[PDB]
């Protein structure tokens, strides 16, 4: 029927506490596949200097070997049974899924566990892994956007541990013993630090069996914005790209989805985006675009213009506009079993529970022009941005002309 | 529910779904593509695409655009060598104006002479930006050089015809190819009677047939681009069968025996074939899979390697001997199970996505007329016996190959030598 | 030689461009001859001057000075744009010395 | 773009006082020019003043 | 001045009256100020040095 | 705190940091004009000759 | 592209008047 009624058509995602603190949740479908993964609130920002590569190289050697099995026999059932195993690594989670068939959904949740519980480290694998890494860095260099963002979270949180990079420094990975790695699993991998969730066509009662099964033996038991700038200058690249964000609040604030509206609301750039990334308690709340070299002045003057339009005259059809455009976006993007069983798990690490959309949908209606631009004025309106330029960087203007465009002398 | 595939007198078929997603997508699949255009027009479909936001007779530019932001929803064109889609993604209480604007850019685009030639700078843009991944690149140069007729068509205009793509020709293709018998609209969260509904919206579409021509000849031709990359990309394919038959079926479990893509992140491939053998042929980094397309007229099965250049040949040598060895008959049933979980797992996953759903609906209404469950497809797929399998890979052998290259091209063999 | 040799150090060391990092090369006047042998210079020598001139600029705009252990050292120095600059010149000459006859 | 990019007097004044190209390390000796404009500004407005009694 | 006549024109101008009646005031204070007009400048508590 | 209105009220807006500005700018010229006055008063006290007047 | 570390600023940053509960904002708004 409308809108509202439709949301509530949406099945409730079942959760339980094992006596390990294990968090099984799960969203039952009429699907005949599933996705089943265990997310760990675990990332680069727990990492200090002497590990910031830890997680990520243990990202890399998970699939790669358990003491049950061998890596090689890990994979191979993995390949026969036709699922697909995939893993990611942020700075504050870390998630290792399954993407099988729903008949599968034993073996699959027996699998992770292996991954998880018992995990071996071969130091063959471990030198393997570092060769492997060593490379990787070098290949990721060449895409400037994540070398974009990774600059503007350095120069952002700085001295704060959440400024350091997910996959670490070269002589970081390169010193990263394997004492080191089994360290940070004994200090990191622990319920009820862990979420085991699935989605798709699975009944709660047999993910919450198998989770006793393969996931009970698993152990019972100041982030600071600086305004700064960074700025690589290579002329030698076609196209300059540029990062400038501000304070964003953490998971838990209600500011948020007013921010989501404001940044649906925001061509001389190329390609010009609008990003809310979100932590625990900070955010970083902007835009990435990509400029030629003769025209970034203008494309951060016209970014800036609508930040200050929205901090100051917001009106109703725009806000309306961005309103639906988060509605739209919020419930295309849950279509999938791998993105709703994402969903389940970040939101039972960030926010509790799982937040259902009919909340979601209460709390964009709560939104309004006076809200929009009031919250705006809050977060955005005469605040110290974080900029991070690649090259070639020239026009871009001085970090005291992006500050005063910060705020209008007409206000 | 279940879809039910209902035709109308004209010829237009319509199928609902009614999933109770809070977002309601629709779909306009029509028969024309890139394969229905010639010499005289080529590249006209990828501009086609282009000009969904063009004023139409009875909506403009800036109302559709601004229309559609407003709602929220968005209004998509896919285009493949035999299909073209109009998706409309919008809430479940704004389907009216979406499916209005859906009817105006289909039935009755109005393509103005001076937004087309405005548009037309668009396609330099958009063919650099789908060229930047190889495998786009080289399948393109790979269809060019395998058939003659119909599927060596570009989906991407050819440079000479990037500014002179007249609003004649758009307006030709559409009244030619936008017909009602070959065309049909998929709802997922619409319910069937106000499908039925925009369908009668639709119902006085053109005619009842159109210019559906060719065959798609094929010619063991190659194309070779000779660049400075470092790391070459090959593929050299064998025709295959149509689309729809139990030979496709054999030619995918086939594919999927050889190694079609990855299954584990950062994954060694271990049961692929292809990556085993070329694992040992040569030490550089490679990704071997095998390519495997099927259309209504026919198909090509082969093999894609991405290597470095002065390991190039070697690699597809290795590559090419592992199909030559399940043509011998060194086939067996483990891994040809492991093989038909694999297609039957990756058919059901793509399936999940809503997208996804919508295009293979769409595509089986276009080229069948009625729907295939997913259990037919799983019982079609399991019928696929070794003897079928060693038949394609024996016909793959035997059949004359087409191969296009890219890269350094110093050590690539050519089609007789491979 | 030795006298010679200790005034001109005296002279470089007088000379407060070593104190900024720059060598001698880096001081001298960009007229066209100049900026022709700085374009006919191999990229690594032209980043490698741009960045310490740069440098240079940074500090003097600091009212700074480097460490004295990082002082351009007279007889650890490069006359990079030498060779480019007396080609530049005698080509210019050259082209003179036919455009008077 | 910015209304100072757009009128030709705001382009003028932009380019030559905006947004000028200027060497970061420019000492204080640099700004003798520019007092010297504001002394002939001084030197008009005052003498002016006194024009009109002498 | 047609096209001004809209329901966002007026929601506009009911955000930047705030402004306006600011920027008014400024004026207004700053022109008592610079004149000592002392017509105002005599209810205000302090500055009654004009005697 | 402090700052937490005196920011929020005052300094947020340009507008309203102008409007202070000209209302410290009166109170400031009357109340230093009266203390530079009453210095230069005190420090050469019996020579002027408002005082010898009375 | 990884040795993204930002040289330290401490010695250039504002001398916080005390480790208040203060947040990050409110410290702002003072500066």
């Amino acid at each position: 029927a409308t809108f509202a009624q439709a949301l509530q058509f949406v099945p409730e995602t079942q959760v339980s506490l094992l006596d390990n603190g294990l968090r099984v949740a799960s969203e039952q479908s009429s699907q005949p596949t599933c996705t089943v993964g265990v997310w760990i609130d675990v990332g680069s920002r727990f990492e200090t200097e002497k590990n910031n590569g830890a997680g990520y190289f243990l990202e890399h050697l998970a699939f790669k070997g358990t003491k049950n099995r061998p890596g090689s026999a890990l994979e191979k059932e993995v390949e026969s049974m036709g699922a697909h195993l995939n893993a990611y690594s942020t700075r504050e989670h870390t998630a290792y899924y399954i993407k099988a068939l729903s008949k599968d959904l034993p073996k699959a949740v027996e699998l992770l566990g292996d991954i998880v519980q018992n995990c071996s480290l071969e130091d063959s694998q471990i030198e393997k892994e570092r060769d492997v890494i060593l490379r990787e860095m070098q290949e990721n260099d060449a895409s400037m956007r994540d070398v974009v963002f990774n600059y503007l979270h350095a120069t952002a949180f700085q001295g704060t541990p959440l400024a350091q990079a997910v996959e670490g420094p070269s002589e970081n990975v390169r010193k990263l013993s394997r004492a080191d790695l089994t360290e940070y699993l004994s200090t990191h991998y622990k319920a009820p630090r862990m979420v085991l969730a699935a989605a798709g066509g699975v009944e709660h009662q047999q993910l919450l069996d198998l989770a006793q099964k393969h996931l009970g033996g698993i152990p019972w038991t100041p982030c600071r914005f600086t305004g700064s700038e960074i700025r690589h200058r290579d002329d030698a690249l076609p196209f300059a790209h540029v990062a400038i964000a501000v304070e964003g609040p953490g998971w838990a604030s209600p500011d948020n989805v007013a921010l989501q509206v404001a940044n649906a609301i925001i061509k001389l750039c190329q390609s010009f985006q609008t990003f809310s990334i979100c932590y625990a308690e900070t955010g970083l709340l902007g835009a990435h675009f990509v400029c030629d070299r003769m025209k970034i002045d203008d494309m951060m003057f016209v970014l800036q213009g609508q930040w200050m339009r929205l901090c100051t005259s917001a009106t109703e059809s725009e806000v309306a506009r961005g309103k639906n455009i988060l509605r739209n976006a919020l419930v295309s993007h849950l279509d999938g079993t791998t993105p709703v069983c994402e969903d389940i798990g970040r939101s039972l690490l960030t926010y509790g529970r799982r937040i259902p959309l009919a909340e979601w949908e209460s709390r964009i209606a709560e939104v309004d022009a006076s809200v929009v631009r009031e919250i705006c004025s809050k977060y955005i309106y005469d605040q110290c941005p974080a900029v991070a330029g690649y090259g070639p960087i020239e026009q871009l203007p001085d970090y005291n002309r992006i500050r005063s465009g910060m705020f209008w002398l007409r206000f | 529910q279940d879809l039910e595939f209902t035709k109308l007198p004209n010829g237009l078929v319509i199928a609902s779904l009614e999933n109770y997603s809070p977002v309601s997508r629709i779909g306009l699949f029509i028969k024309a593509g890139s394969r229905y255009e010639d010499f005289s027009n080529l590249g006209t479909t990828h501009l086609l695409r282009l000009t969904s936001s063009l004023t139409t007779k009875g909506a403009s530019s800036f109302k559709i655009t601004r229309g559609i932001e407003a709602v929220g929803g968005k209004l998509s064109v896919t285009a493949t060598r035999e299909n073209m889609a109009y998706t409309v993604e919008c809430l479940r209480g704004d389907v009216d104006i979406l499916m209005e604007f859906l009817l105006n850019v289909t039935t009755a685009p109005e393509f103005r002479r001076w937004e087309v030639a405005d548009l037309q700078p668009q396609l330099k843009i958009d063919k650099a930006v789908a060229f930047q991944n190889p495998q786009t690149h080289v399948i393109e140069n790979l269809h060019a050089a395998a058939y003659r007729n119909a599927l060596a068509n570009p989906l991407y205009c050819p440079d000479y015809r990037i500014g002179k793509v007249t609003s004649e020709e758009l307006h030709y293709f559409v009244q030619n190819h936008f017909t009602s018998a070959r065309m049909a609209l998929i709802g997922l969260g619409v319910s069937h009677p106000v499908l039925k509904q925009v369908a009668e919206q639709f119902l006085n579409m053109r005619g009842g047939l159109g210019l559906s021509g060719a065959k798609a000849n094929y010619r063991g031709g190659e194309i070779r681009e000779q660049n400075g990359d470092s790391l070459v990309h090959a593929a050299f394919v064998a025709e295959s069968a149509v689309a729809g038959s139990a030979e496709a079926n054999a030619f995918s479990v086939l594919q999927h025996v050889l190694g079609a893509g990855p299954h584990v992140k950062r994954g060694s491939n271990t049961t692929s074939h292809l990556h085993q053998a070329v694992a040992k042929a040569t030490q550089q980094p490679f990704d071997v899979s095998a390519f495997n397309a099927s259309y209504s007229d026919s198909g090509l099965f082969g093999i894609y390697t991405i290597s470095q250049a002065t390991a190039a040949g070697d690699v597809i040598k290795a590559a090419y001997n592992q199909v030559k060895t399940i043509a011998q008959g060194n086939l067996s049933n483990t891994d040809v199970q492991a093989a038909k979980n694999k297609l039957k797992a990756g058919y059901l996953m793509s399936v999940e996505s809503s997208e996804c759903f919508l295009e293979e609906v769409g595509s089986q209404a276009l080229v069948a007329g009625s729907y295939m469950p997913p259990s037919t497809v799983l019982q079609q797929i399991d019928s696929v016996a070794n003897a079928d399998i060693i038949n394609a890979a024996k016909k793959f052998v035997s059949g004359q190959k087409s191969m296009a290259a890219s890269g350094n091209l110093g050590h690539t063999p050519f089609v007789d030598e491979l | 030689g030795k006298w010679l040799d200790g005034i001109r150090k005296w002279y470089y060391n007088a000379a407060g461009f070593n104190k900024l990092g720059l060598m001698r090369d880096d001081t001298i006047y960009e007229d066209e001859d100049v900026k022709e042998a700085i374009r006919r210079l191999p990229e690594n020598l032209y980043n490698d001057r741009m960045f310490r001139i740069k440098r240079a600029l940074d500090l003097n705009l600091k009212h700074q000075i480097l460490p004295k252990e990082q002082w351009t050292k007279y007889e650890e120095e490069n006359f990079y744009l030498e060779p480019y600059l007396k080609e530049v010149i005698r080509e210019r000459k050259e082209r003179e010395e036919w455009a008077k006859k | 773009t910015p209304m100072r990019k757009t009128n030709p007097l705001m382009k003028l004044i932009n380019h030559s006082f905006i947004d000028l190209p200027t060497p970061s390390n420019i000492s204080a000796w640099w700004n003798f020019g520019s007092l010297l404009g504001a002394c002939l500004i001084l030197q008009i407005t005052t003498g002016l003043f006194l024009a009109m009694h002498y | 001045v047609t096209r001004f006549l809209g329901p966002r024109y007026r929601e506009l101008v009911k955000n930047w009256v705030p402004t306006a009646y600011t920027w008014g005031a400024v004026g207004a204070v700053g022109l008592v100020w610079a004149t000592d007009w002392r017509l105002i400048l005599d209810w205000v508590p302090y500055i009654n040095g004009k005697f | 705190t402090l700052t937490s209105k005196l920011y929020s009220l005052l300094f947020r807006r340009t507008s309203t940091f102008a409007l202070t500005i000209i209302v410290g700018v009166m109170f400031f010229e009357r109340a230093f004009d009266q203390g530079a006055d009453a210095i230069y008063d005190h420090i050469n006290e019996g020579k002027l000759w408002k005082h010898i007047k009375h | 592209h990884t040795d993204i570390k930002v040289p330290d600023f401490s010695e250039y940053r504002r001398l916080e008047v005390l480790d208040s509960t203060k947040s990050s904002r409110e410290s702002s708004e003072a500066r």
